[PDB]
RNA sequence: UUCGUUAAAGA
RNA sequence: CGCCGCUAGAGGUGAAAUUCUUGGACCGGCGCAAGACGGACCAGAGCGAAAGCAUUUGCCAAGAAUGUUUUCAUUAAUCAAGAACGAAAGUCGGAGGUUCGAAGACGAUCAGAUACCGUCGUAGUUCCGACCAUAAACGAUGCCGACCGGCGAUGCGGCGGCGUUAUUCCCAUGACCCGCCGGGCAGCUUCCGGGAAACCAAAGUCUUUGGGUUCCGGGGGGAGUAUGGUUGCAAAGCUGAAAC
């Protein structure tokens, strides 16, 4: 049964600190509490460790990710540029 | 290359319903030791120790090796079952020619 | 004051075997103070047209030169690029044709790397009634591949002497015209620009080898 | 070292002087842009996270990539409690009283 | 007078009346 | 002094830039390198009227002054480059150049070939006028 | 007043496949005679796939949109 | 009523045409609607071509042509006399010689 | 380059 | 912006001034940095459901059309509710900020400008994530199916033609020419018929009125307003009457 229609996970905060601030904290709390697909063991056990650190459940292979998601879009752009400069004309 | 990938998926679809196959590392080990397996299929992101061990067993037993450019989730999708799989061995292809085309 | 009473005159010596080694005369401020007279002369360039370098060839296909150094009141220049005139470039662009572009970077035999272009226009065949004369764009992609392909295996195996001796009769454009007719009858394929962007070293011994 | 990498190489934790083990661009989610190499007079321009273009030597080192933990200032602190715990973790930089008051 | 600016002035009057309702419900 | 060349018969060249705008006219004699400016007289340097500094009369006066300074400094022939405000404005040349070419050819100054090196943009960067643009 | 019941054969050939009366197809079956040893192969005119002879293992019909082009000029017949 | 069947421009297949700036008033007009002509002028007026040819260096070997894509809008082109008005049976005509 | 207004009716 | 050269003015307008300059403005030559932009080629041409889409190359999936002696076998057309996109402007975060530029400040013309003209410039215009769902979103013209004139062209496939032109020479496509087929954007004429006419091969097959289906109008204002319901951060969007 759907109980909250707008606040979602932010209903633990209740009536305080503004609709816009709660709306902007909603997406990133979903991002920090969502389980991500592990790229190594193929499971969905990426549990959030401390900030910047992501930790898969099985196979214990700790990865250094973003502060709120698993891959920052800027970080993916940096990785694409680094591999492009890698295979660009052999350094 | 997409013709080759769709060919590999179609051959796996044929082996799924017509051929005889085993699933998983501990079940492919018995086949690669008994020599019943002819072709083995590795995932992209299987761990490198298990990958090197299966490659070493296959080049001892004269068994074709095929790497699968894809996560084990879509390798399980390609073999048509809802779980995931990292290692396959086609011990008897029914109507396919994976053991004929690639080696 | 009268600074032109103080200003000095040099004359420009072109590199070898165009036809001659004369371009013109330039003004030098003086060798007064800390600023030596050979300082700005190394940076001075030239944009010279033809009918004075190629022994009565076409008036377009201009050449870009740069003064390498000066040696005994004779400022010596060297190749830096090559352009075409504005009236020729804006001319032969008909409203009912297909304009095909090409551009490619290539390294020479020595440490020079040049970026050379290519322009192509379609041709109404003799006794043609249809006024459009377009292409199916796959011939356009194929001829972009072909014109990018030809210039690489000319200029990759040949340094500045051979590529300027190939740009003297436009052997590259005639070779594209030769290898072009099986795809489409394209009309007046030129290069339209080739400019330098990398330079290895001064190398006055290589400059003397450029002379002879 | 920055003399090996080409231009546009996005690095972090680079050195001011060669051999002081990482000084510039060390906070979370920051990087530097390597441009304008020089064969003679061994220098290299780097665009810092502040936007300053610093000329450094060509022998100092830098780990290739960006610092993990990016986006840390995306979430509002949203209450005084998390700010108190953050500053209790860092240092007593928080007797922030208004100078007019 | 244009129908455009007639609609826009009735729109501004609508905004003023909505603010008046929110001021004194 | 006499200049660079004694016993004439060989032309000493100069690049003459003509920047013909709809409010002023620039005639600018330079050497072949492009750095050493020989002479430069505008329309406002010859006509007091700011409304008439773009006139062909102003072009004739400025070009006669430039040709006199070039004959004093001792250069014979001129290659001519022509341009206007071509960045985003009208690419057509102004009214001054059509008479400035005449006033260079009249008082000496043997002309070589003339090229229209006008700054042509590639792909029409943002125009000053606006949506509906200039209105009277 | 056009004779629709008895039209001209040239007009019925120049009309479209299905627009005309009998709606006969414009395809046929041709008898490719490969010069290898003996084999004559019946093949559809608008052959969508490659055609491999069982004796010489060569491609007789290249796949082409429209109708299939051939190899070096083997003969054919019309069986209608 | 309909004054034109073409509604001014030539957009009949597509639905959006790029606005290209006018020359005089610099108003953005779609390029199938604006008056787009092509002027090939001589770089010297013929009243001074003969003077430059007599006072030139080369012996009549160079004659450059100035090419301009003249691009008016239909609000200033009528004032600039190019696209003057015609009658109801005269709007259907084509290019004059 | 700019130049404002003239109602009700009266065929 | 940094070097080099020359010199008194250089933008700007119908006209001048506000602006920058002997501290070197503007102009030329070289180099650097920034972001926006893809002309000419560009057409009563193409694609896409529309809005829209134009530098090269690679990758990813998608689709019309065509040729189908291919396959399934009525699986179909339109659609209350509901749902996906949806120009530009506008709103919420993040990076920068070239040009233009709402508001704003001035310099002018007029009796009066706070406007049209000029100078500077904020939000925005750019990109990545979210919202809004509006336009002269136009062909002011619902979709599907058939019929009723001709002509000349164009784009895409298919077919035929000891014609011409390119390779080295049969050989296969390339380029042009002639004709046909299908569907597509279009054009000229017509007493085919309609309509009040403009005009329309559809706006025809309608008093000789009926192929199927959806949405909407009932004199002009009030008024797309008030009041309710609902969506939205808000601007506002959807539904939307009465008195007179
Ligand atoms: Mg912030
Ligand atoms: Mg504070
Ligand atoms: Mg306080
Ligand atoms: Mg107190
Ligand atoms: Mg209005
Ligand atoms: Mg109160
Ligand atoms: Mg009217
Ligand atoms: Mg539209
Ligand atoms: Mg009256
Ligand atoms: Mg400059
Ligand atoms: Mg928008
Ligand atoms: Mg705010
Ligand atoms: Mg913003
Ligand atoms: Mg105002
Ligand atoms: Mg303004
Ligand atoms: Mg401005
Ligand atoms: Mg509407
Ligand atoms: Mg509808
Ligand atoms: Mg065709
Ligand atoms: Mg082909
Ligand atoms: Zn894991
Ligand atoms: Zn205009």
């Amino acid at each position: 049964a759907k109980r909250t229609k707008k606040v979602g996970i932010v209903g633990k905060y209740g009536t305080r600190y503004g609709a816009s601030l709660r709306k902007m904290v909603k997406k990133i709390e979903i991002s920090q509490h969502a389980k991500y697909t592990c790229s190594f063991c193929g499971k969905t056990k990426m549990k959030r460790r401390a900030v910047g650190i992501w930790h898969c459940g099985s196979c214990m292979k700790t990865v250094a990710g973003g502060a709120w998601t698993y891959n920052t879009t800027s970080a993916v752009t940096v990785k694409s540029a680094i591999r492009r400069l890698k295979e660009l004309k052999d350094q | 290359t997409k013709k080759s990938l769709e060919s590999i998926n179609s051959r796996l679809q044929l082996v799924m319903k017509s051929g005889k196959y085993v699933l998983g590392y501990k079940q492919t080990l018995k086949m690669i030791r008994q020599g019943k397996a002819k072709l083995v299929i590795l995932a992209n992101n299987c761990p490198a120790l298990r990958k090197s061990e299966i490659e070493y067993y296959a080049m001892l037993a004269k068994t074709g090796v095929h790497h699968y450019s894809g996560n084990n989730i879509e390798l399980g999708t390609a073999c048509g079952k809802y779980y995931r799989v990292c290692t396959l061995a086609i011990i008897d292809p029914g109507d396919s020619d994976i053991i004929r085309s690639m080696p | 004051v009268d600074p032109f009473s103080k200003k000095d005159w040099y004359d420009v010596k072109a590199p070898a075997m165009f036809n001659i080694r004369n371009i013109g005369k330039t003004l030098v401020t003086r060798t007064q103070g800390t600023k030596i007279a050979s300082d700005g002369l190394k940076g001075r360039v030239f944009e010279v047209s033809l009918a004075d370098l190629q022994n009565d060839e076409v008036a377009f296909r201009k050449f870009k030169l740069i003064t390498e150094d000066v040696q005994g009141k004779n400022c010596l220049t060297n190749f830096h690029g090559m352009d075409l005139t504005r009236d020729k470039m804006c001319s032969m662009v008909k409203k009912w044709q297909t304009m095909i572009e090409a551009h490619v970077d290539v390294k020479t035999t020595d440490g020079y790397l040049l970026r050379l272009f290519c322009v192509g226009f379609t041709k109404k065949r003799n006794n043609q009634i249809r006024k459009t004369s377009y292409a199916q764009h796959q011939q356009v992609r194929q001829i972009r591949k072909k014109m990018m392909e030809i210039m690489t295996r000319e200029v990759q195996t040949n340094d500045l002497k051979e590529v300027v001796n190939k740009l003297i009769p436009d052997s590259i454009g005639k070779d594209i015209e030769k290898a072009c007719q099986s795809i489409y009858p394209l009309h007046d394929v030129f290069v339209r620009k080739v400019k330098m962007l990398k330079k290895p070293k001064f190398e006055l011994g290589k400059l003397m080898e450029l002379h002879g | 070292p920055v003399g090996t990498m080409p231009e546009g190489t996005i690095v972090c934790c680079l050195e001011e002087k060669p051999g002081d083990r990482g000084k510039l661009a060390r906070a979370s989610g920051n990087y530097a842009t390597v441009i304008s190499h020089n064969p003679e007079t061994k220098k290299t321009r780097v665009k810092l996270p502040s936007g300053s273009k610093k000329v450094i030597s060509s022998a100092n080192r830098a780990v290739v990539g960006v610092v993990a933990g990016g986006g840390r200032i995306d979430k509002p602190i949203l209450k005084a409690g998390r700010a108190y715990h953050k500053y209790k973790a860092k240092r007593n930089c928080w007797p922030r009283v208004r100078g007019v008051a | 007078m244009r129908a455009k600016w007639r609609k826009k002035r009735m729109r501004r009057l609508k905004r003023k009346r909505r603010k008046m309702r929110q001021r004194s419900k | 002094s006499l200049g660079p060349q004694v016993a004439e018969g060989e032309n000493v060249f100069g690049v003459c830039h003509i920047f013909a705008s709809f409010n002023d006219t620039f005639v600018h004699v330079t050497d072949l390198s492009g750095k050493e400016t020989i002479c430069r007289v505008t329309g406002g340097m010859k006509v007091k009227a700011d409304r008439d500094e773009s006139s062909p009369y102003a072009a004739m006066l400025a070009a006669q002054d430039v040709a006199q300074r070039c004959k004093e400094l001792g250069i014979t022939a001129l290659h001519i480059k022509l341009r206007a405000t071509g960045g985003n404005r009208t690419k057509t040349p102004g009214p001054g150049a059509q008479s400035a070419l005449r006033a260079l050819a009249r008082s000496g100054m043997k002309i070589g070939r003339i090229e229209d090196v006008t700054p042509i943009p590639s792909d029409s960067t943002r125009r000053k006028g606006g949506r509906r643009g200039r209105r009277l | 007043a056009k004779d629709l019941l008895h039209p001209s054969p040239e007009e019925e050939k120049r009309k479209h496949k299905k627009k005309r009366l009998v709606q006969s197809p414009n395809s046929y079956f041709m008898d490719v005679k490969c010069p290898g040893c003996y084999k004559i192969t019946t093949v559809f005119s608008h052959a969508q796939t490659v055609v491999l002879c069982v004796g010489c293992s060569t491609v007789l019909c290249q796949p082409t949109g429209g109708k299939a082009r051939l190899t070096e000029g083997c003969s054919f017949r019309r069986k209608q | 009523t309909k004054k034109r069947r073409n509604n001014g421009r030539a957009k009949k297949g597509r639905g959006h045409v790029q606005p290209i700036r006018c020359t005089n008033c610099a108003r953005c007009v779609p390029k199938d609607k604006a008056i787009k002509k092509f002027v090939i002028r001589n770089i010297v007026e013929a009243a001074a071509v003969r003077d430059i040819s007599e006072a030139s260096v080369f012996d009549a070997y160079v004659l450059p042509k100035l090419y301009v894509k003249l691009h008016y809008c239909v609000s200033c082109a009528i004032h600039s006399k190019v696209v003057r008005n015609r009658s109801r049976e005269a709007r259907k005509d084509r290019t004059p010689p």
